[PDB]
């Protein structure tokens, strides 16, 4: 049990490592979505106010 | 002189031969599960680094 906690340690570190990955992929592309959105509509905006 | 301390000593033999056999399969026994308790190891940890 203990070579297999040796091992299990590795093992949480690649997945913590793989966790990051996708929870800041998933939030700087909704985040990114959003303010690309904004931009475009505070053109939009800008236009339609001359 | 007489015929059952006869018996009695053939009963007696007929126990050491008893003993003698449940001995060697209680060892056997032992060694198998060691065995089997160092493959079961093995395999956790192979496991673990797949």
């Amino acid at each position: 049990q203990s070579e297999a906690e040796k091992a299990r340690k590795e093992l949480l570190e690649l997945e913590a490592l793989s966790m990051a990955v996708e929870s800041t992929g998933t939030a700087k592309a909704e985040a990114e979505s959003r303010a690309e959105a904004a931009r475009i509509e505070g053109e939009g905006s800008v236009l339609q106010a001359k | 002189v007489d015929q059952r301390t006869r018996d009695a000593l053939q009963r007696s033999v007929q126990l050491a031969i008893e003993i003698t056999t449940n001995s060697q399969e209680a060892a056997a026994k032992h060694e198998a599960q060691r065995l089997e308790q160092e493959a079961r190891g093995r395999l956790e940890r192979q496991k673990i680094l797949d």
